[PDB]
């Protein structure tokens, strides 16, 4: 039974392995290669060498065929490509093949990969190939940074799992407004990323999305800021009462403070660390060299003075 | 989400580790020729972790530097088996397999400096062979080839470094290519090679610092990005990286050692992914690297940006600085 399956397998392995080389040395880069290859792909499409054989026999049968037989060549290509994809969805071989398939043509149909992105990231949204595959097509076809940023926002409400979202958008942000983020930018992205944290305060992808907003910006605190900041601090500390384990809303309330006045909420700030350090002992170390830095800062800023 | 964790091994195994690795390979194996393609780097791991351990001597020495130079191709990089193609990766591996041998004759050095320079394209990147993929990994395995080989002046090394920070994200990491989301893996390669390069002053330490250790688990266990569970190879990476970046103190060491141990099968020796699943070379490799990373006195000390023993590294007089 155990042994049945396994054993039986492993010989027709290496029996097509054997003839593809045998094959290539030969120099036959035929349909032949293609099927045997086929048959191994299938099972391990990290076998690198036997993507590049399929290149070597494609390219090759390119000068011996109609532009319709290597069309109807491609579009087989096509076709196995996305049934290897569904068994293993993360194989750097195979979406790499897939690039080199696509790069090539003289007609890619980009808005169908476009699409076969979207259904990938369905299946699984933090699949990073997939993301890598997406960014890939969007340049191919010259996508405007404005509307991938439009499809970032519906992935975000509709479900979490939304690390690899606010990472595109961390990077969309900025070429909205090519600079070598504005404040309005700015406070429109603090409003959805507080909307997600105080949604599933225990995703941890909206907190460090949110550390990155407050640096991207003092006192040239504007009234609006101000009020905004102040108003996620009383939000978290509401959180807290509800949430007294959350560790994510305890930094941030650290780092809201930070953010407002260092020297006005030094007591606040000290009470917070010894709380966050009990919540969160296995980060101790860290909180300590933060609380050091920080402690640091207002030394530098109180000498400042008359 | 993290592996609760059994009633499992608290003790260090050497013993088992070291007889698991001089007998893997004996050669109808299922596994084993499954992996045929990876089989240089399989063997860079194998003889890595027993010289760590003082047991290189119970490996074939004669017997690799044959295979090794039979798989360097007339392009001068090299395969990772007979018959398979030259790749980045490989090339990469038989350089520190001859390092630890102190054989780099062994090989044509020229040609596998040639073959590393032909890879680099116009903004600095390294495609990882004649196929063009793109991945801050290939820009680690360049400069780290090159290095051990005292040639790292044979590649552009300025556009190098601007692609590689052109690949740092807004939480201080790193991905594959500029644009891509952070991971554990991409980390360790970029930070490597910066650390080659000497340019870790433009890694923000404490923003990374941060996001390598929130890797941490309950478990003890460290993982390769949000939302994935621990294990012993990004537990490598992500320690590794914070060693190069003078942070390893931001993570709880006593519950990392325990989460590693924890993956030694008591039975047959190595490591294993996590705790009481199948064992391999890969992660027998990196979860003795991590415990001597750790401190573990039974096991040489491990440089933690090109995998090998210290000792080794510090014969060819390559040794970059780190942070602190
Ligand atoms: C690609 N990958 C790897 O583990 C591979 C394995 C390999 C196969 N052949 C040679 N190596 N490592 C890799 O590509 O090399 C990076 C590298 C090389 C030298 C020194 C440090 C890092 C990782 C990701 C990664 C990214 C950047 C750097 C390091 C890792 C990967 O995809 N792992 C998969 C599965 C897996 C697990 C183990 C393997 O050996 C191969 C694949 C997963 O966890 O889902
Ligand atoms: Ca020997
Ligand atoms: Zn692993």
């Amino acid at each position: 039974a155990k042994r049945l399956e396994r054993e039986q397998k492993l010989k027709l392995y290496q029996s097509a392995t054997q003839a593809v080389f045998q094959k290539r040395q030969a120099g036959e880069l035929d349909e032949s290669v293609l099927e045997l290859t086929s048959q191994i792909l299938g099972a391990n499409p990290d076998f690198a060498t036997l993507w590049n054989c399929r290149r070597e026999v494609l390219q090759h049968l390119e000068t011996e065929k109609s532009p319709e037989e290597s069309a109807a060549l491609v579009k087989a290509e096509l076709g196995f490509l996305e049934s290897c994809l569904r068994v293993n969805p993360k194989s750097y071989g195979t979406w790499h093949h897939r690039c080199w398939l696509l790069s090539r043509l003289p007609e890619p149909n980009w808005a169908r990969e476009l699409e076969l992105c979207a259904r990938f990231l369905e299946a699984d949204e933090r699949n990073f190939h997939c993301w890598d595959y997406r960014r890939f097509v969007a340049a191919q076809a010259a996508v405007a940074p404005a509307e991938e940023l439009a499809f970032t926002d519906s992935l975000i409400t509709r479900n979490f799992s939304n690390y690899s979202s606010w990472h595109y958008r961390s990077c969309l942000l900025p070429q909205l407004h090519p600079q070598p983020l504005p404040e309005n930018v700015l406070l429109k992205e603090l409003e959805l990323v507080q909307n997600a944290f105080f949604t599933d305060p225990n995703d941890q992808s909206a907190w460090f999305y949110h550390r990155w907003l407050l640096g991207a910006g003092r006192c040239e605190l504007s009234v609006e800021k101000s009020t905004v900041l102040q108003s996620e601090l009383e939000s978290c500390k509401e959180l807290q009462e509800l949430e007294p384990e959350n560790k994510w809303c305890l930094l941030t309330i650290i780092l809201l403070m930070r953010a407002l006045d260092p020297l006005l909420y030094e007591k606040e700030t000290l009470q917070y660390f010894s709380t966050l350090k009990a919540v969160d002992p296995m980060r101790a170390a860290y909180l300590d060299d933060l609380r050091s830095k920080f402690l640091l800062e207002n030394s530098v800023l109180k000498m400042e003075y008359a | 989400d993290v592996t609760i964790k059994s009633d499992a091994p608290d003790t260090l195994l050497l013993e088992k580790h070291a007889d698991y690795i001089a007998s893997y390979g004996s050669k109808d194996d299922y596994e084993y020729c499954m992996s045929e393609y990876l089989r240089m780097s399989g063997v860079y791991w194998g003889l890595t972790v027993m010289d760590l351990m003082g047991q290189l001597h119970r490996m074939n020495k004669e017997e690799i530097l044959v295979f090794i130079k039979s798989c360097q191709h007339e392009c001068g990089g090299v395969s990772a088996s007979i018959g398979h193609d030259p790749h980045l990766l490989y090339t990469l591996s038989a350089v520190q397999i001859l390092t630890l041998y102190d054989s780099i004759h062994v090989i044509n050095v020229d040609k596998v400096v040639a073959y590393v320079q032909s890879l680099q394209k116009e903004d600095g990147s390294f495609a990882g062979d004649i196929w063009g993929e793109i991945d801050t990994r290939f820009s680690f395995c360049a400069v780290a080839t090159l290095a051990l080989l005292g040639k790292l002046d044979a590649i552009n090394v300025e556009k190098a470094i601007e692609f590689v920070l052109s690949c740092m994200n807004f939480d201080g990491g790193f991905g594959c290519r500029p644009g891509s989301e952070s991971h554990a893996g991409q980390i360790y390669c970029c930070t490597g090679f910066l650390a080659i390069t000497s340019q870790l002053h433009q890694v923000n330490s404490d923003l990374l610092g941060w996001w390598l250790c929130e890797r941490q688990l309950p478990s003890g266990g460290l993982n390769g990005r949000p939302e994935k569970l621990p294990d012993v190879c990004y537990s490598w990476w992500v320690l590794a990286s914070l060693k190069i970046i003078g942070r390893l103190h931001w993570i709880d060491r006593e519950k990392l050692r325990s989460f590693i141990l924890a993956c030694q099968d008591e039975e047959t020796g190595g490591f294993a992914d996590r705790p009481g699943d199948m064992v391999d070379p890969f992660h027998t490799l990196f979860g003795i690297a991590g415990l001597s990373l750790l401190g573990e006195e039974q096991i040489k000390p491990v440089s933690p940006v090109f995998c090998m023993p210290e000792e080794v590294l510090q014969r060819v007089n390559v040794q970059p600085e780190l942070v602190s």
